[PDB]
RNA sequence: CGCCGUUCCGAAGGGACGGGCGAUGGCCUCCGUUGCCCUCAGCCGAUCGAAAGGGAGUCGGGUUCAGAUCCCCGAAUCCG
RNA sequence: CCCGGUGAGGCGGGGGGGCGAGCCGGGCUCUCGCUUCUGGCGCCAAGCGCCCGGCCGGCCGGGCGCGACCCGCUCCGGGG
């Protein structure tokens, strides 16, 4: 509909029943949250040989 | 006589350029402290066609380092660039196509 | 104590409110556009005869400036009648015409007689 | 009688003291807009033997004019 | 006993990672011109060669002197206007049924005192502008051999004489029990400024470069006195 | 007389959820309003510029000498 | 005096800490200031130390400091 359409529509009709419903698509947010799972993972692999790397020296 | 061409085109008029459709100003970041000391990373949002110009632009996203902000940047395009892409402003970042660097 | 902004801003300082120790104004002016100002005068054309029978319309030339909330209210005030709505048009000759419609519980016919018109 | 000492002053103007004076003043004078009012005569007694009088309703305003 | 869920959840603060903190950034704010102004013409003073007739007024009274000089003059003020209004019915019900010492206010009063030898101290504000209205007293009152001093604000001179500003005042009289506190302040300031005057004209001021550009000049030198002292080791 | 200039040499914000002090009120119970203070605040350009650009929401039937998506009848809708 | 950039956001000097070098565990030569895999996220403080208030040691509510080094005279550079 038209952008001022909008305002007299419920929320329902505006949105989905997700994180980030109507605002991002279903396949992107699968992405968004095995790359922010899986970035944050790389981040402890890195940081404990980091210390243990630091524990040897 | 009368005022040649050449002469005219100095007085804007029928003579000044078609900016209508151009997208801004394609320049590098704003020296600041990041840049000075280390390296800002940034990711390629897209690459556009600007009017007027044989260069494509890229449209780099940078974090603001003082504020929550996300900054567009609007640089010459270096060939082989793509979208996704991180690019590293800085003194130390490293010597990469796309990198800035002093 | 700090800024923890680069920009300096001018401050914010008390504005007092005016305290005149005269009225430029001795009296105020008296109100122009009076009920008695707003209606000029009934409209008895043959069309206008067909409003007040046909449409339960009265038909009157308005002053120029007045508007359709001020017309009701003068309306209801002078003839003491209730006002359904108007409707306004400004004549090819300057003048202001409204269309003045009254409640279903009121006879623009027998109005009219109290006013004159017919 | 220190109206009479500055005055002479006034008149040294290639002297060291005038000259420093005259140089730095004028760097300040630079650096605000063409018309500006000033708070009082910078030089009181060549202003009030213009007729200047140190009460209210006299007022001073400084004016740059190109060269 | 402490609850388990409490944590440490630190911010680190290096390029990248979490934003700046909003620390006082005093230095680099972008300041109004008015006060650009008046801080770069601090700074030229500093950094051009101010000549030792407008610098002479750098040397000034340690608050000590200042406090005793201060107070001293403190029982000489002028009488105020209500206490005036006073003073004057007062003789009006004494006609029906002298003038005590006071001090001299003012650039040209004091002028006129300090050249004919009436005056016994002089105390010149330090900060006056234009410079000019007091550049020549101190020279003045050294060649009639008045012993002057030169004092930090002339506001404080201005709440002596119940106004907001003065120049100078001037010491003509005082009483018998305070002539020993006046013998004592003008000996203290007579040696500072009257026979100091012959070093205090020639001692020009200014001319001192930035601390970026001192440091700069350090640092170089520094590098050949290193490498001066690595010639012999 | 004025002109250039439109963010460029400018202390360019008269605003806000919340909190604190009072002054008042009313369905005086407890809630409003107001003044000050605290706190927070990019938009960075006054204003003008289109009856073909952007821009919520009205359709059917009847009616006049001349007006109607405007009047009347019927059925709706947007905005506040 | 001029030019460029910035919402004038970390400049100069010293302090403090890490990696190497080296003279006989300490001093220095002297460097670094925590972000490079991925088309995520990232503000409006955690924690600690010290004070104060309200109610009956326990509940409720605040202030300051460190966290976020110290001092400085030009915002930072380029000319001159
Ligand atoms: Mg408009
Ligand atoms: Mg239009
Ligand atoms: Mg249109
Ligand atoms: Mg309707």
């Amino acid at each position: 509909v038209r952008p001022k359409v909008l305002m007299r529509l419920s929320k329902t009709k505006k949105h989905v029943s997700r994180a980030y419903g109507g605002s991002m698509c279903a396949k992107c947010v699968r992405d968004r949250i095995k790359r922010a799972f899986l970035i944050e993972e790389q981040k402890i692999v890195v940081k404990v040989l980091k210390a243990q790397a630091q524990s040897q020296k | 006589g009368r005022v040649i061409r050449g002469q005219r085109k100095g007085a804007g008029s029928v003579f000044r350029a078609h900016v209508k459709h151009r997208k801004g100003a394609a320049r590098l970041r704003a020296v600041d402290f990041a840049e000075r000391h280390g390296y800002i990373k940034g990711i390629v949002k897209d690459i556009i066609h600007d009017p007027g110009r044989g260069a494509p632009l890229a449209k780099v996203v940078f974090r603001d380092p003082y504020r929550f902000k996300k900054r567009t940047e609007l640089f010459i395009a270096a060939e082989g660039i793509h979208t996704g892409q991180f690019v590293y402003c800085g003194k130390k970042a490293q010597l990469n196509i796309g990198n800035v660097l002093p | 104590k700090i800024r923890t902004s680069p920009t300096f801003r001018r401050p914010k300082t008390l504005r007092l409110r005016r305290q005149p120790k005269y009225p430029r104004k001795s009296a105020p002016r008296r109100n122009k556009l009076d009920h008695y100002a707003i209606i000029k005068f009934p409209l008895t054309t043959e069309s206008a005869m067909k409003k007040i029978e046909d449409n339960n319309t009265l038909v009157f030339i308005v002053d120029v400036k007045a508007n359709k909330h001020q017309i009701k209210q003068a309306v209801k005030k002078l003839y003491d009648i209730d006002v359904a709505k108007v409707n306004t048009l400004i004549r090819p000759d300057g003048e202001k015409k409204a269309y003045v419609r009254l409640a279903p519980d009121y006879d623009a016919l027998d109005v009219a007689n109290k006013i004159g018109i017919i | 009688g220190a109206y009479k000492y500055i005055q002479e002053l006034w008149r040294k103007k290639q002297s060291d003291v005038m000259r420093f004076l005259l140089r730095v003043r004028c760097w300040q004078y630079r650096q605000l807009s063409a018309l500006h009012r000033a708070p009082r005569p910078t030089r009181p007694d060549k202003a009030r033997r213009l007729g200047y009088k140190a009460k209210q309703g006299y007022v001073i305003y400084r004016i740059r004019v190109r060269r | 006993v402490v609850n388990p869920l409490f944590e440490k959840r630190p911010k680190n603060f290096g390029i990248g990672q979490d934003i700046q903190p909003k620390r006082d950034l005093t230095r680099f704010v972008k300041w109004p011109r008015y006060i650009r102004l008046q801080r770069q013409r601090a700074i030229l003073y500093k950094r051009l060669k101010v000549p030792p007739a407008i610098n002479q007024f750098t040397q000034v009274l340690d608050r000590q002197t200042a406090t005793q000089l201060l107070k001293l003059a403190h029982k000489y003020r002028p009488e105020t206007k209500q206490e005036k209004k006073q003073r004057l019915l007062a003789r009006a019900e004494k006609k029906a049924a002298k003038r005590p010492p006071v001090l001299r206010a003012g650039v040209n009063t004091v002028t006129t005192l300090v050249e004919n030898k009436k005056a016994q101290l002089v105390v010149i504000a330090h900060d006056v502008d234009p410079i000019e209205l007091v550049v020549f007293l101190p020279a003045l009152c050294r060649k009639m051999g008045v012993p002057y001093c030169i004092l930090k604000g002339k506001a404080r001179l201005g709440r002596l004489v119940h106004r907001k500003t003065c120049t100078t005042v001037a010491f003509t009289q005082v009483n018998s029990e305070d002539k020993g506190a006046l013998a004592k302040l003008v000996e203290a300031i007579r040696t500072n400024y009257n026979d100091r005057y012959d070093e205090i004209r020639r001692h020009w001021g200014g001319n001192v470069l930035g601390p970026k550009s001192v440091a700069r000049i350090a640092k170089l030198e520094k590098a050949k006195a290193k490498e001066l002292a690595t010639k012999l080791g």
